[PDB]
C-alpha cells in the first residue's frame, strides 16, 4: 500500500525500488502580454527517478518541444512522465527492473499504472511522506544540465556522490532529504551553508561538496537549525 | 396470458413477481400467479419470513415452457421446475383457477414499467450469464458472486457478466495509453460493442439484467456491473446518438423504480456524479439527470 513513517526502512532493503517525482516535468514562467493578458512560457524540465538504496538517479530531461501544439499540458505532463518511466523500465535488463515504483504525488498513479500494464508484477505505490524532491532543481549541476538541453536527454548521476563508501543507505537518504528540505524552505541560506568555505570543493563527478565526516556533522546541524527557524517564521511560533 | 402454479406454500414467505409482491402465510392456500404477460422475461423471487437474508428467485419466459414452484423441505427453499406433460399442467392450472387460489399479475394497463426495465433482456442471454443448461429458467440470489469478483470461488454458481476493467490491456491500446484511458470510445465501440456484444441491444440487455439483479436480490457484484456499463458509455466521447437517447430512458425507469430507502448502497456516488456532471455525456441524460436531482439530491 502507501508508504509512510511506519514502513520507512523498506526503502533500504534489497528489493529494487524507484521513487518517481514529476513536480519539475512541466515548468513555466508567467508573464504579461502586450495587450495585458497573462501567458505562460515553458522551460525545460525533468523527471526525477531515484533508487534510494543505491543513489542512482535517472534524470530524464523534458525539452520544451514536447509541449508544442498540445493542450491541457499539466495533465499531459503526468502521462509523459509515465510514458518515460515505462520506457526506462523497458530499457533496463530484467534483473535491474524495479519491483516497486513509489510516486511522490498520487495524481501519477493512474498514468503510471496504465503505462505499466505490461509489468503486472511491478507494484505502483503512493506515499504519505512529504518528500522534498521538488528542490532537485536547486542542485546546481542538475539545474544546469536541464536548462542547457537542446533535445530530450537522459543524464545519470549518483545523488549520494561517494557517501555509501562510508555510511549506509538509510543515513545517506536522511542526509539527502535533509539537504533538500533545507534547499526547499530557504534556498539562499541552504546554498550559503554548503559553499561558505571555499576550500571545500565539489568534485567534477559529484553534486555536493567533499565534506569530511566531522564537517558533515556541522553541515547537517546547520541545515536542521535553518529548517526549524523557517518554521517559527512561517507560523509565528 | 400465462400461469405459474405453486404446489403449496408451507413456509411464511414474501413472494415477488417482477416489481409486485405479496405476503403469504405459513400453509396459506396459495397456488400460483396467473395472467402473466406473455412477451417479456419475468422473475419470481422469494424472501422467507425467518431469514431476511438470502433473497432468491428464478428468471423465466413462459414461451419456453410450463413452469411451476414447489417447496423443497430438504434444501429449504421454493424451487422452480418444468412440467413436460402439457396436459397434466393445464389440468393443474385450470383446477386452481376454478378454486380461485391464484393471484393475478396486477398490471395496470397504462403502465409500461416492466417493459421499460426489460426492453433488451432476452432469456437466451440470461442463460449465458447464469449457466445451468438443464433448466430453461435461471436461479439468482443475494450471495452469488460474479466472474470478475472471483478473479480478485465456485464457478458453477457464478454470474458470468462480461468483464469490464478500465485499467487492462483490453481497454488500452499500446501507444494510445492516455487517449484510450481518458476517452473509452475505442473500448466501448470496437472492443465491447462490435467485438463482444455485437450490438447495442445485447449490451443494454446485460446492463438491464445486472440492475434488476441488484435491485431484486441486492446482489452486490451485479450493482458493480451495472455501474461499470453505465460508466463505460458516459466516459466515451463518441457514442451513437441512438444509444444515448435509449440509455437516458433505460436509466430513467431504473432510477424511477428503485426503492427510495436503498439509494445508499445501490447507487455509486462517484459514478453518477461523474456521469451526470463531469463526463462527455453529462448533457445527454436529461431525463435521468432530472429524476436523480428531484429524488436523490443528497447523493449528488
Amino acid at each position: 500500500g502507501a508508504m509512510n513513517s511506519s514502513n520507512y526502512a523498506e526503502l533500504f532493503n534489497n528489493d529494487i525500488k524507484l521513487f518517481v517525482d514529476d513536480t519539475n516535468v512541466y515548468r513555466v514562467t508567467v508573464h504579461k502580454t502586450f495587450e495585458g493578458n497573462v501567458a505562460t512560457k515553458a522551460i525545460n524540465g525533468c523527471i526525477f527517478t531515484l533508487n534510494p538504496k543505491t543513489g542512482h538517479l535517472f534524470l530524464k530531461i523534458i525539452h520544451t518541444s514536447v509541449w508544442a501544439g498540445q493542450k491541457r499540458l499539466s495533465q499531459l505532463a503526468k502521462w509523459k512522465t509515465a510514458e518515460e518511466v515505462s520506457a526506462l523500465v523497458r530499457s533496463l535488463p530484467k534483473e535491474e527492473q524495479p519491483k516497486q515504483i513509489i510516486v511522490t504525488r498520487k495524481a501519477m498513479l493512474d498514468p503510471l499504472e496504465v503505462h505499466m500494464l505490461d509489468f503486472p508484477n511491478i507494484a505502483i505505490r503512493p506515499t504519505e511522506l512529504r518528500l522534498p524532491f521538488s528542490a532537485a532543481m536547486s542542485i546546481d549541476k542538475l539545474s544546469d544540465v536541464v536548462m542547457k538541453a537542446t533535445e530530450p536527454q537522459m543524464v545519470l548521476f549518483n545523488i549520494y556522490d561517494d557517501w555509501l563508501d562510508r555510511i549506509s543507505s538509510y543515513t545517506a537518504f536522511s542526509r539527502l532529504t535533509l539537504l533538500l528540505r533545507a534547499l526547499k524552505t530557504n534556498e539562499e541560506s541552504a546554498k550559503m551553508i554548503l559553499l561558505s568555505d571555499p576550500t571545500i570543493t565539489i568534485k567534477s563527478y559529484h553534486l555536493w561538496p567533499s565534506f569530511t565526516d566531522e564537517q558533515w556533522i556541522t553541515i547537517e546541524s546547520q541545515m536542521r537549525d535553518l529548517i526549524l527557524t523557517e518554521y517559527g517564521r512561517k507560523y509565528n511560533v | 396470458m400465462n400461469t405459474v402454479p405453486f404446489t403449496s406454500a408451507p413456509i411464511e414467505v414474501t413472494i415477488g413477481i417482477d416489481q409486485y409482491s405479496f405476503n403469504v402465510k405459513e400453509n396459506q392456500p396459495f397456488h400460483g400467479i396467473k395472467d402473466i404477460p406473455i412477451g417479456h422475461v419475468h422473475v419470481i423471487h422469494f424472501q422467507h419470513a425467518d431469514n431476511s437474508s438470502m433473497r432468491y428467485g428464478y428468471w423465466f419466459d413462459c414461451r419456453m415452457g410450463n413452469f411451476y414452484i414447489q417447496y423443497d423441505p430438504k434444501d429449504g427453499l421454493y424451487k422452480m421446475m418444468e412440467e413436460r406433460d402439457g396436459a397434466k399442467f393445464e389440468n393443474i392450472v385450470h383446477n386452481f383457477k376454478e378454486r380461485q387460489m391464484m393471484v393475478s399479475y396486477p398490471k395496470i394497463d397504462e403502465d409500461d414499467t416492466w417493459y421499460n426495465l426489460t426492453e433488451f433482456v432476452q432469456m437466451d442471454k440470461i442463460r449465458k450469464i447464469v449457466r445451468k443448461d438443464e433448466n430453461q429458467f435461471s436461479y439468482v440470489d443475494s450471495s452469488m458472486t460474479t466472474v470478475q469478483e472471483n478473479e480478485l470461488s465456485d464457478p458453477a454458481h457464478s454470474l458470468n457478466y462480461t468483464v469490464i476493467n478500465f485499467k487492462s490491456r483490453e481497454a488500452i491500446r499500446p501507444g494510445h495509453e492516455m487517449e484510450d484511458f481518458l476517452d473509452k470510445s475505442y473500448y466501448l465501440n470496437t472492443v465491447m460493442l462490435q467485438g463482444i456484444f455485437k450490438n447495442s441491444s445485447n449490451y443494454f440487455g446485460e446492463l438491464q439484467f445486472a440492475f434488476l439483479n441488484a435491485m431484486f436480490f441486492g446482489n452486490y457484484g451485479s450493482s458493480l456491473q451495472w455501474h461499470a456499463m453505465i460508466e463505460l458509455i458516459c466516459s466515451s466521447a463518441t457514442v451513437p446518438k441512438h444509444m444515448l437517447d435509449k440509455l437516458d430512458e433505460i436509466l430513467y425507469y431504473q432510477i424511477k423504480t428503485l426503492p427510495e430507502q436503498y439509494s445508499d448502497i445501490l447507487l455509486n456516488e462517484r459514478v453518477w456524479n461523474i456521469c451526470l456532471y463531469s463526463s462527455f455525456q453529462k448533457n445527454s441524460l436529461h431525463n435521468t439527470e432530472k429524476i436523480m436531482e428531484n429524488k436523490y439530491p443528497e447523493l449528488l
